[PDB]
């Protein structure tokens, strides 16, 4: 497994005695290999954006299960007050609307 | 029951707490006989009327109406081994495909709901066929209408993954 | 609101701008605005006055009045300019300044620091503007212009060859079928093992037991349903889920 | 003078320097506030900038100000805002949004857009094309892409750019007609830079000291991703129902940047896509079958953007390796201390 | 009702086991090393990802 | 080295599952030979007319050891598909959704976005190695709509998207 | 948004060490990957607390 990120200082000598018919074959190779890289990388960033969905997934749907339960609690609690607030404005509502409707009397 | 429980996973035992809690509204930790079934439905378990009251018999030992989180449990760990099968749904809908055609008349099956077995209300029947025979043809496909009342019952997540 | 209102919070504009004054030079210098929480809380102040201004010179329908709060606008949008560069000399030159904390103990929100956009900056050129950009469109249809550049895609790459995509249109149609056709068989082998674990013990599926399961199928489907349209109500009720907008 | 100032538009539009303005907002550039910045600093960490405070300062450095010549008079005269980031961030988008707020002639005298025209002493020629144009015609705003290659100096560079004119040569009249606006003209010099960083030793400092305000726009952060990818999908018609994953996607997409999800999602999104999305919405694994088609922006491009960041000067100040840049300084006073004290 | 704090004055005390050097040590006390710094790391990014959500 | 062991574990196991369940009797441990090639492919991966026929060549031969004349042993199939899948030639690997589009374009040069049945079912069958009919309409039963048009997109997507675990 | 300590540009390569053989990797190898698990659980923990302020 030759690393081709590493540029072979000296390789540019022997692309200067390199054929027409020579430079077609190996620009042809690197052509060939470039999109064999391209395409496991691209099969790579799938595979490793789905195990990463999965592992993010795998906490996310509990975590979320649980979230859901707790708040739903604190906030059923939470909107068992406001029905107190409503029995009050509705106390002064009437109150006001038999006041004001004795005026009318 | 420890060993019944120890078969739960964590995140079965978060769905049932979701579950039990969605009918436990005043927050105590009990739910009521009586909604008891519509929680067992909403895990997508499919009780009978006659198991229900039996089970209730068996854990509402003393009668009060209301069963707890750590009978739920077990009660899921001793009923969820024997949960009913798409191939054993499948198998009871073509006892009444007397055609083995694929597909049940929507009056037929509205009959069969009515009439034979657990009588279904005609309120239970329409909204069955009005999800059953979505374009109104007249016509239901037993087959599809087994995938529908499975989906959204055991792990759609499973589905997803099945790919 | 009503107009009255308006001319109401347009004098409640020109207090707030005169007691900004003040507080800037106070008959005590010692309560001189020193600090920057003191003159971003003062920023924040010359902010919603340029904002509520902005808002009332927008829709006044008295023409008098707008013309006189033309110059209030201009006057204190340019004011909070002068203070914003300031401020941005004296945060060791730092063109952001944060005010998140300075908010949350004022009791304001991030939207504050969203600075509001004059609507006369483009309103009264309304038909300035439309003859220029119909001048702008004649001379681009004269001289046949292209515009600027359309949203990336994906370049996937040029199509395949024909006969190169019939070949592997061949062979993923069979895999498919395969897969299929396995799929089938496994049903299909579910089935026969069970009917004949049925046949075995005994047990033949009647129409009674049949049309028990499928009624308890049917329940456990209309209940599920049921469950979660009640199940959406609460969200919406005890706030979970936004109710749909009517 | 004998050359009518319509004329001048004219031509001016016809060679792709004068364009329309697109219809679009600053708000569509999406993102959530920093929501402990001022803690950061606090702990002593220089954080990124929201682009809530982005928006809010280029608001008022260029469009407040540009908006109302009463204001410009008088309003701290600003006459050069430095957009530097990475790719895809909304650089462009930015620039459109606020000259279309400003309803400003928009003059495109980028490198790019001018190969190829007015080349030689034309160069100059093009400088007083605009510059008059935007006096006249005022408010006005000369657009610059790759900022960074107009001071550059090194030839290696700028034959590796392979224009047929180098990118250099609007360098001089830029600089000498930039030196003749005043407040009040209501003419702005705009300029965005992908690789800030490229200007190096003469060439840096023409570079730097040329923009007067640094405006640093990083890459949005979890909730700006959460914000960002709903806003992308209804950008290009999608939409993602309630129950849809954004948490997990946005954890997942950390470190893509806005242009970069926008191209994704474009590409994701057909016609038939959009007519099915009732039928079936956007799934996380249908996204990532498009996003590893996608690069995301390497670590090394995000670190010279932040050693051009600590090289600008406010925060080069901060970081205690230079003193305050002041424009009083008279160069030659340091390189003559040291070379005069070893001839004795 | 968020869980109370009551459990982190005793996780930082639990979560600072044996920082020494790890120079010379043995592959086996290295591999369970890697195992409980693996379990750690997990456990952080659930908590993250928990209250992320 | 443990990574090695479990991949070839899972690759044995998955190659178990499909002989089981072609097997032709319950624990007869026999899958029969018209019935292998539907079986390979089950394994997730689509070699080639070719490779299948190397394939079939290949259980016939090692069968030829055994009396059991058109039916492959337990033992043989999977060594057969495991070392396949093991030294993971990238014949065997499925193809993604970009590839799968680029090349369902070449018959659509217009852009239409879909690509006529009727035309498709004669280059299917006339280029390459023939199709069968009986395959043909089964996969316009899939792709082809009620206008005999092949919206491609789509189409593509299943054949990245079915069975691919990942 | 974690803060970006200066001198992480080593890690990106540590970062990628597979889970897998664990065994037979040397006394050298295992300690990079106990740096590296330690590394990833800091930045996992600072992204926590993050989120809790």
């Amino acid at each position: 497994m030759v690393k081709a990120g590493k540029k072979v200082k000296g390789a540019s000598k022997v692309r200067e005695n390199e054929t027409e018919e020579e430079k077609k074959i190996r620009l042809e190779m690197e052509a060939l290999a470039a999109d064999e890289a391209e395409r496991k990388a691209q099969e790579a960033a799938r595979v490793a954006l789905r195990e990463r969905q999965l592992r993010e997934q795998r906490y996310a749907h509990l975590n979320g299960i649980k979230i859901h339960n707790q708040w739903r609690k604190i906030m059923r609690m939470a909107k068992v007050e406001e029905l107190r607030r409503e029995i009050e404005i509705l106390s002064q509502n009437h109150e006001r609307e038999v006041d004001r409707k004795d005026a009318i009397m | 029951m420890a060993a019944n429980t120890e078969q739960l996973t964590e995140e079965q035992i978060a769905e049932f707490k979701e579950a039990f809690a969605l009918f436990d509204k005043d927050g105590d930790g009990t739910i009521t006989t009586k909604e008891l079934g519509t929680v067992m439905r909403s895990l997508g378990q499919n009780p009978t009327e006659a198991e229900l009251q039996d089970m209730i018999s068996e854990v509402d030992a003393d009668g009060n109406g209301t069963i707890d989180f750590p009978e739920f449990l077990m009660l899921m760990a001793r009923k969820m081994k024997e949960t009913d099968h798409e191939d054993e749904l499948r198998e009871a809908f073509k006892v009444f495909d007397k055609d083995g055609n694929g597909f049940i008349s929507a009056a037929e099956l509205r009959h069969v709901m009515t009439n034979l077995g657990e009588k279904l209300s005609e309120e239970e029947v329409d909204e069955m066929i009005r999800e059953a025979d979505v374009d109104g043809d007249g016509q239901v496909n037993y087959e599809e209408f087994v995938r529908m009342m499975t989906s959204g019952a055991t792990d759609d997540k499973d589905k997803k993954g099945h790919k | 609101m009503a107009n009255v209102t308006y001319d109401i919070m347009w004098r409640e504009a020109m207090m707030e701008l005169l007691d900004q004054l003040e507080a800037e030079n106070p008959e005590d210098p010692a309560l001189a605005p020193k600090d920057l929480s003191e003159w971003a809380c003062i920023y924040i102040k010359y902010l919603q006055i340029m904002r509520k201004l902005e808002t009332a010179y927008d829709q006044m329908v008295h023409p008098q009045k707008r013309q006189d709060m033309r110059k209030a606008l201009e006057a204190c949008i340019g004011r909070m300019l002068e203070i914003r560069h300031w401020m941005v000399k004296l945060n060791r030159g730092l063109d952001f300044i944060n005010l998140d904390d300075i908010l949350v103990d004022l009791k304001l929100g991030p939207e504050v620091l969203e600075v509001p956009v004059p609507k006369y900056f483009i309103e009264d050129r309304a038909k300035e503007l439309d003859d220029r950009d119909k001048f702008l469109e004649a001379l681009i249809e004269k001289y046949n212009v292209k515009g600027p550049a359309a949203s990336p895609i994906i370049r996937i790459g040029a199509p395949l060859g024909e006969d190169e995509a019939i070949l592997m249109i061949q062979k993923n149609e069979r895999g498919r079928q395969a897969r299929e056709r396995a799929r089938l068989a496994a049903i299909t082998k579910r089935q026969r093992q069970i009917e004949d674990r049925r046949v075995r013990l005994g047990v033949t599926l009647s129409h009674e037991e049949a049309a028990r399961k499928i009624q308890a199928a049917i329940r456990g489907f209309l209940w599920r349903r049921r469950i979660k349209k009640e199940a959406d109500k609460e969200l919406m009720f005890i706030g979970m889920k936004p109710k749909p907008r009517d | 003078a004998d050359r009518s100032i319509e004329s001048l538009f004219a031509e001016l539009v016809s060679n792709g320097i004068l364009q329309q303005c697109p219809h679009v907002h600053v708000r569509d550039y999406l993102g959530s506030s920093s929501f402990m910045a001022a803690t950061l600093e606090k702990a002593n960490i220089i954080p990124d900038p929201s682009m809530a405070q982005v928006r809010q300062a280029l608001t008022e450095y260029a469009i407040l100000p540009l908006g109302s010549q009463f204001i410009h008079e008088r309003a701290p005269h600003t006459k050069s805002l430095l957009l530097y980031g990475a790719e895809k961030t909304g650089k462009t988008l930015m620039a459109q949004s606020i000259a279309n707020l400003s309803g400003s002639n928009f003059f495109d005298i980028s490198p790019r857009n001018t190969d190829g025209k007015y080349p030689g002493k034309n160069v100059g020629m093009m400088v007083h094309m605009v510059f008059k144009v935007a006096r006249t015609m005022a408010p006005s705003v000369v657009y610059i892409d790759e900022a960074e290659k107009v001071f550059l100096t090194d030839k290696k560079k700028l034959k590796e750019f392979g224009s047929q004119e180098p990118f250099s040569r609007i360098k001089k009249e830029l600089l000498k007609e930039a030196k003749t606006l005043a407040p009040g003209e209501r003419v702005l010099v705009l300029g965005n830079s992908r690789e800030p960083y490229l200007c190096a030793k003469k060439d840096e400092k023409a570079f730097m000291g040329f923009w007067s305000k640094h405006v640093f726009m990083p890459l949005p952060d979890y909730a700006s991703r959460r914000i960002v990818w709903p806003g992308l999908f209804e950008r290009h018609q999608g939409r993602l129902t309630y129950e849809f994953d954004l948490s997990t996607l946005a954890h997942i997409s950390d470190g893509y940047s806005a242009g970069q999800l926008d191209m994704a999602v474009h590409s994701l999104l057909t016609k038939r896509r959009i007519e099915r999305l009732r039928a079936a919405p956007v799934d996380i694994p249908e996204i990532l079958q498009w996003l590893c088609k996608v690069e995301p922006v390497s670590r090394e491009v995000d670190e010279a953007l932040r050693k051009f960041m600590d090289k600008t000067p406010a925060m080069a100040v901060l970081k205690g390796g230079g003193k305050p840049g002041t424009a009083g300084s008279k160069p030659g006073t340091a390189d003559k201390k040291k070379k005069g004290g070893k001839k004795k | 009702m968020a869980p109370k704090k009551k459990g982190t004055k005793k996780e930082s005390k639990k979560d600072a086991v044996a920082t020494g050097d790890i120079e010379g040590a043995s592959v086996e006390e290295l591999n369970q090393k890697i195992g409980t710094l693996e379990k750690e790391k997990n456990k952080e990014e659930e908590y993250r990802n928990y209250m992320q959500l | 080295m443990s990574k090695l062991n479990d991949k070839h574990e899972r690759v044995r196991a998955r190659v178990r599952e499909a002989f089981i369940l072609f097997e032709h009797k319950e624990g007869s441990r026999l899958v029969d030979f018209k019935d292998v090639p539907t079986a390979v492919r089950a394994c997730g991966v689509n070699p080639t007319a070719v490779q299948m026929t190397h394939i079939l060549d290949q259980l016939a031969a090692l069968n030829a050891e055994t009396d059991a004349t058109g039916y492959v042993g337990l033992e043989n199939f999977e060594l057969v598909v495991c070392n396949f899948l093991i030294q993971q030639e990238a014949s065997l690997f499925r193809d993604d959704y970009h590839t799968l589009l680029r090349a369902f374009r070449a018959f659509d040069p217009d852009g239409r976005g879909f690509i006529d049945a009727e035309s498709f079912k004669s280059l299917l069958t006339g280029k390459g190695e023939a199709l069968s009919e009986d395959e043909l309409a089964k996969m316009m039963t899939v792709a082809a709509d009620g206008e005999g048009k092949i919206w491609y997109e789509d189409y593509a997507q299943r054949l990245a998207n079915d069975g691919r675990t990942i």
